[PDB]
């Protein structure tokens, strides 16, 4: 089959700002290529046929150009409801092939999170599990730190951790940090503080509890 | 008004046959072709079968050539697919597209999508779920805009639906991705952020929903 | 109804070669593994062919432009397109085109074809634009606006949808369908051929014969004739097909004719396999001067 490559994989600009998607294909297939744009938690949509083509429906901000094998994605300025994945197909004797896809993002101001700690269910504890919450919201860029101060002694491999996708309303993470723990080694302890340090945060964030609270 | 009804998810033990099917509602479902299109859990799209208009012209995949059945009935307007696969990956989440040429202009790209059915080839069997509410804890922050959520472990299949005020609530929700455990049960947190102030004023309930296991939970969040 | 478009961006066309297409069965007359001698209109080889890829570009405004300008007819017209996404549809023949004189028209409609020959009140910029938009239900709509007035219509014929629908498996992008198109005696015969390519655009070098499909009885005198472009309409302004909207590159190729003698070999079950310009060159000269295909050494006689 025919090779897609895209470039760039991801690229990250602010708003109001020039976004260039290439798509090249092994072979030449002049003017049969279609540009599908997939929002998070939502089914791909079509924006561009024949390559050159801006359909009815389909915001005018959005335009695409280039031929033979080698074409380019255009966004002339960036606005904040842009943010989703882009696939570019080619369309002339092979059933169907799509190409790796390439996602888009932006580069904005720093943010910083907000920080809640929730301690672990007695019934879970009953159960024989200890699981500490520690939620990070809406920071900003992609990267944090995440550290577990129990009873001033570091506890280690005993966190799980999620981290969400840019959000609508300021383009943020969110983050989640499960401390699970068994009740042999939780109950030789007594302060248990979760700390959180980031490029927004001057320093680390300590929220603590104690035993029987 | 178009409308894709699909049905026909769940999960099997490899070497099982399913029965996908999904309805066309609201435009002239035999004057055009419908077309097929599969996504594993993170990985991109792939074309499997097509039938064309007429039926006269029928294309199946490469991959999975000699295992999947296509049909149409126009009488009651609705697209079959009798689903024979002996493979574990194929897993995924599928799709019926509708295209755009009046019956078939040339070649079949996509202008329609569905919501997309669930199918997934295991040996595991279904398994209840297990509800724990996130308190909402304000702590530090005073009364006012704080967050609270009920948290879904030990379940599977996808998905579990959390919704408050009897599903009145949906605005401010953050869904968590499903952590994938040891046993590869599922287990995801939803997450709302809403007043204090009405903690005491509108009852709070996370309902809790899990259709594959057909549980539904309605957990109780007070004000703390 | 009447439609201009600014689209002036101009620029000259461009050459290629025939090599060694254009063969028509002449007669209905069938033969088995025998040579024959005819006398007829054809396209000679390696000829000096017109190739009409004048429109926008995919680009910053690439070039914009409109192309369809009106061509003689003279004796025969060659046409041969390479296109997939249906951009052209029909075509009008006539001598005046105006209100004043007959005019035939062919149009195709995804379905089975419209032909008449009428006298119609052709607009400037002759074209047809459709659109697919839900508006009252999803995914219709026919439209036209070729013309303003149609007075006298003295004919009706609706068939089929042509030979450029209905394709075969695998195969897929054909686009070769060539078209022959004749007026003798009042009589229009039209010519078709489809054939699978394996290249985006070029003439392959490979024979194939033209198979007969309709002798229309009109006996209309045309000399001039201009193709119909299926416009699109992106229907996101209100300026409908009277302003802006993007298409294909859609192009085609017109070829004319000249009397000819040629020699035509029948296979075993009476097609034409292999054909023999004789006002070629030499060697074309001394195989038409013997009916073989191949001759041996000594001298020959000719013209
Ligand atoms: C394309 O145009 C042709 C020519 O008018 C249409 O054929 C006629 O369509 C009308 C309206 O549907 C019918 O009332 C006639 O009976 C048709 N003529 C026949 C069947 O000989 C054709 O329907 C058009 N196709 C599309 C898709 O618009
Ligand atoms: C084409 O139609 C027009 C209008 O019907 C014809 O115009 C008149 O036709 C009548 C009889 O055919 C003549 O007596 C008139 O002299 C014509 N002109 C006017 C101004 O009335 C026209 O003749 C028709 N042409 C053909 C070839 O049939
Ligand atoms: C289109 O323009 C030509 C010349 O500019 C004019 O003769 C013709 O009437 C115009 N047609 C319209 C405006 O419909
Ligand atoms: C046909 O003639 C034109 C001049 O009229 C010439 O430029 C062209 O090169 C010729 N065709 C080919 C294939 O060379
Ligand atoms: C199709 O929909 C449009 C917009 O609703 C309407 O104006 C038009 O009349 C409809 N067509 C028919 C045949 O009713
Ligand atoms: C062209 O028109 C003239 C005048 O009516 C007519 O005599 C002639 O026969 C026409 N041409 C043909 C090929 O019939
Ligand atoms: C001719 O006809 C025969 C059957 O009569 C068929 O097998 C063959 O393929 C045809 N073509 C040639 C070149 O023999």
């Amino acid at each position: 089959a025919i090779r897609m490559t895209q470039s760039p994989s991801s690229l990250s600009a602010s708003v109001g700002d020039r976004v260039t998607i290439t798509c090249q294909a092994s072979q030449d297939i002049s003017n049969y290529l279609n540009w599908y744009q997939q929002k998070p938690g939502k089914a791909p949509k079509l924006l561009i046929y024949d390559a050159s083509n801006l359909e009815t429906g389909v915001p005018s901000r959005f335009s695409g150009s280039g031929s033979g094998t080698d074409f380019t994605f255009t966004i002339s300025s960036l606005q904040p409801e842009d943010i989703a994945t882009y696939y570019c197909q080619h369309h002339d004797s092979l059933p169907l092939t799509f190409g790796g896809g390439t996602k888009v993002e932006i580069k904005r101001t720093v943010a910083a999170p907000s920080v809640f700690i929730f301690p672990p269910s007695d019934e879970q504890l009953k159960s024989g599990t200890a699981s500490v919450v520690c939620l990070l919201n809406n920071f900003y860029p992609r990267e944090a730190k995440v550290q577990w101060k129990v009873d001033n002694a570091l506890q280690s491999g005993n966190s799980q951790e999620s981290v969400t996708e840019q959000d609508s309303k300021d383009s943020t993470y969110s983050l989640s940090s499960t401390l699970t723990l068994s009740k042999a080694d939780y109950e030789k302890h007594k302060v248990y503080a979760c700390e959180v340090t980031h490029q927004g945060l001057s320093s680390p964030v300590t929220k603590s509890f104690n035993r029987g609270e | 008004e178009v409308q894709l009804v699909e049905s026909g998810g769940g999960l099997v033990k490899p070497g099982g046959s399913l029965r996908l099917s999904c309805a066309a509602s609201g435009f002239s479902f035999s004057s055009y072709s419908m077309n097929w299109v599969r996504q594993a859990p993170g990985k991109g799209l792939e074309w499997v079968s097509s039938i064309s208009s007429n039926s006269n012209y029928i294309y199946y995949a490469d991959s999975m050539k000699g295992r999947f059945t296509i049909s149409r009935d126009n009488a009651k307007n609705s697209l079959y697919l009798q689903m024979n696969s002996l493979r574990a990956e194929d897993t995924a989440v599928y799709y019926c597209a509708s295209n755009r040429s009046p019956y078939d202009s040339s070649n079949y790209y996509f202008d329609y999508w569905g919501q997309g059915t669930r199918v997934t080839i295991s040996s595991a069997s279904t398994k209840g779920p297990s509800v724990f509410p996130l308190a909402p804890s304000s702590k530090s922050t005073s009364g006012g805009t704080a967050a609270l959520g009920c948290l879904v472990k030990d379940y599977f299949p996808e998905p579990v639906t959390v919704s408050w005020n009897s599903g009145a609530l949906t605005s401010g929700v953050h869904t968590f991705p499903a952590v994938l455990q040891s046993s590869g049960l599922y287990s995801l947190s939803s997450v709302v952020t809403v007043p204090s102030s009405s903690l005491g004023t509108q009852t709070y309930i996370c309902n809790v929903n899990h259709k594959p296991s057909n549980t539904k939970v309605d957990k109780r969040v007070e004000p703390k | 109804q009447c439609v201009n478009l600014t689209t002036r961006t101009q620029l000259p066309p461009a050459y290629t070669n025939s090599f060694t297409r254009g063969v028509y069965y002449p007669d209905k007359v069938f033969r088995s593994s025998v040579l024959h001698s005819t006398q007829d209109l054809f396209l000679p080889f390696f000829s000096n062919v017109t190739w009409f890829h004048a429109i926008h570009v995919s680009g910053t405004n690439g070039t914009k432009r409109f192309d369809n300008p009106v061509l003689p007819f003279n004796d025969g017209v060659y046409f041969a397109s390479t296109e997939k996404s249906n951009i052209i549809r029909g075509w009008i023949f006539g001598t005046t085109l105006d209100s004043k004189t007959q005019s035939l028209l062919i149009v195709n409609n995804a379905t089975n074809v419209v032909i008449k020959v009428c006298e119609f009140q052709f607009c400037n910029d002759p074209f047809l634009g459709v659109y697919y938009h839900k508006n009252n239900k999803s995914w219709m709509e026919s439209e036209f606006r070729v013309y303003s007035s149609a007075n006298n219509c003295t004919f009706e014929y609706v068939s089929q949808p042509f030979l450029m629908d209905l394709e075969g498996k695998q195969g897929n992008f054909k686009n070769l369908r060539e078209f022959v198109f004749k007026n003798i005696d009042g009589y229009f015969k039209i010519y078709s051929k489809h054939t699978p390519i394996n290249l985006v655009r070029d003439l392959p070098q490979g024979f194939s014969a033209l198979e007969p499909l309709v002798d229309l009885p009109i006996g209309i005198n045309i000399t001039r004739f201009q193709t119909l472009l299926a416009l699109h309409r992106s229907y996101l302004t209100p300026g409908d097909s009277s302003s802006g909207w993007t298409a294909g590159a859609a192009a085609y190729y017109v070829g004319y004719l000249q009397p000819r003698t040629f020699l035509l070999k029948y296979n075993e079950n009476g097609t034409i396999t292999d054909a023999v310009d004789c006002a070629l060159d030499p060697l074309s000269e001394t195989k038409c001067t013997l009916k073989s295909f191949t001759v041996e050494k000594g001298i020959y006689q000719t013209s």
